[PDB]
């Protein structure tokens, strides 16, 4: 199993992997209890009013002031109860992901994905970057600095707004400079989202009601993507959008994707973004590349004492396959960079991992959401790590049953409808 | 991100 403990949100700390942490939010904050699942991965089962500051009040606004797709509710996750289901869930869905070939080789490319040690300003010493890092509470009260690729939390005041967040540099563009940050990912598996089996409506934002709902490890699996474009440095800025001209709607309205969404969703996706443009990005990560395999060669001496310098070289060297010739010198090689590069942007999809799993899903992230529902996957008559929703050897077993929110009604419990408030 |  990817997760090799059956964690309870109520076992006592121990300050190991299960423990009070602090994040680098450049600000003050109490403790939160955190687990460590795995090697380099974290989840906090907290609202995150930590990652932003100015994010704190999870308070829903005046009735007359909140816009379209959004949910609210400032109880939730706030009950040791609900903790522990969200801890099991993740974990739950971590395993459904790793259980795959493809969720199998996206997770060890996050593990391997540690955030380059770029924040020496002698060029002749390699340091760590603080902010890829977390303060846990030792059993003697002292704190220790943990470095870590991924956290999951909580969502902030808008439960539906999952997304990845990093803290960034004052002067590095760590997620788009090939050195990578630590991610924090926004995200529930206590809700999902209702999608229409029909193109023509799901990409209409007059119909539908959302009578199949989205397989929560899809949605994490999207977030996990972006993680891994962000931890290996080559997400792409996102002033670079797609001014969509293939949906009235959003034409309409001139509404805009970024490429990086598009990338993350793959499939034709994709395809809107130009030779051109890719050619022009992929050229721009593999430079960022070669200067961190130059950073590699200037570097004579480490700071700190946890790792040495030659192991921290290799851990770089494995993270961004590079080659070292007879001097030992470091460089990037066009077929290995390409390759990983490859791996990276169009093997790890969410359009990919919908073929694994064997679920249905949109075709498209050009479409409307139809309705959030409140859902638990926690029990295993509801959910498992092979099947998701839809069960083997059951009625839902067959047609995507289980995600059919009207014959598994008992599954589902919308709380919101979308369709018509666009 | 999900998006719309
Ligand atoms: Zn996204």
């Amino acid at each position: 199993p990817f997760v090799n403990k059956q964690f309870n949100y109520k076992d006592p700390v121990n300050g190991v992997d299960i423990a009070y942490i602090k994040i680098p939010n450049a600000g003050q904050m109490q403790p939160v209890k955190a687990f460590k699942i795995h090697n380099k991965i974290w989840v906090i089962p907290e609202r995150d009013t930590f990652t932003n500051p100015e994010e704190g009040d999870l308070n829903p606004p005046p009735e007359a002031k909140q816009v379209p797709v959004s949910y609210y509710d400032s109880t939730y996750l706030s009950t040791d109860n609900e903790k522990d289901n969200y801890l099991k869930g993740v974990t739950k869905l971590f395993e459904r992901i790793y259980s795959t070939d493809l969720g199998r080789m996206l997770l060890t490319s996050i593990v391997r994905g540690i955030p380059f040690w770029g924040g020496s300003t002698i060029d002749t010493e390699l340091k760590v970057i603080d902010t890829n890092c977390i303060n846990v509470i030792q059993p003697d009260g002292s704190y220790r600095s943990e470095e870590l690729n991924l956290v999951i939390i909580g969502p902030s005041a808008d439960i539906i707004q999952f997304e990845c967040k990093s803290f960034g540099h004052e002067v590095l563009n760590l997620t788009r400079n090939g050195y990578g940050s630590t991610q924090y990912i926004r995200f529930s598996p206590d809700f999902t989202f209702g999608f229409e089996e029909s193109l023509e409506v799901d990409t209409n934002p007059l119909l539908g009601a959302g009578k199949f709902a989205t397989d929560p490890a899809v949605t994490l699996a999207h977030e996990l993507i972006h993680a891994g474009h962000r931890l290996y440095g080559i997400a792409i800025n996102p002033n670079r959008v797609f001014k969509v001209n293939t949906n009235a709607y959003y034409e309409m309205s001139g509404l805009e994707v970024s490429f990086e969404e598009l990338r993350t969703f793959g499939g034709h996706d994709a395809k809107f973004i130009d030779s051109l443009q890719e050619n022009e990005f992929r050229l721009y990560y593999y430079n960022k590349f070669k200067d961190i395999a130059s950073t590699l060669n200037k570097a004579k001496s480490i700071v700190g004492t946890t790792a040495s310098l030659q192991y921290m070289k290799n851990v770089f060297k494995e993270k961004y396959l590079l080659s070292e010739d007879t001097s030992g010198k470091f460089s990037v090689d066009k077929l290995k960079f390409d390759k990983l590069y490859k791996m990276l942007t169009e093997i790890y999809t969410e359009d990919n991992f919908v073929k694994f799993f064997k679920v249905l899903n949109r075709k498209t992230y050009l479409n409307f959401d139809k309705a959030v529902f409140k859902i638990n996957i926690v029990p295993k008559v509801n959910y498992t790590i092979y099947d998701g929703f839809n069960l083997r050897n059951t009625n839902l077993a067959a047609n995507f049953n289980g995600q059919n929110t009207e014959i598994n009604n008992m599954n589902f419990t919308k709380l919101k409808n979308f369709t018509g408030l666009f | 991100r999900r998006g719309m």
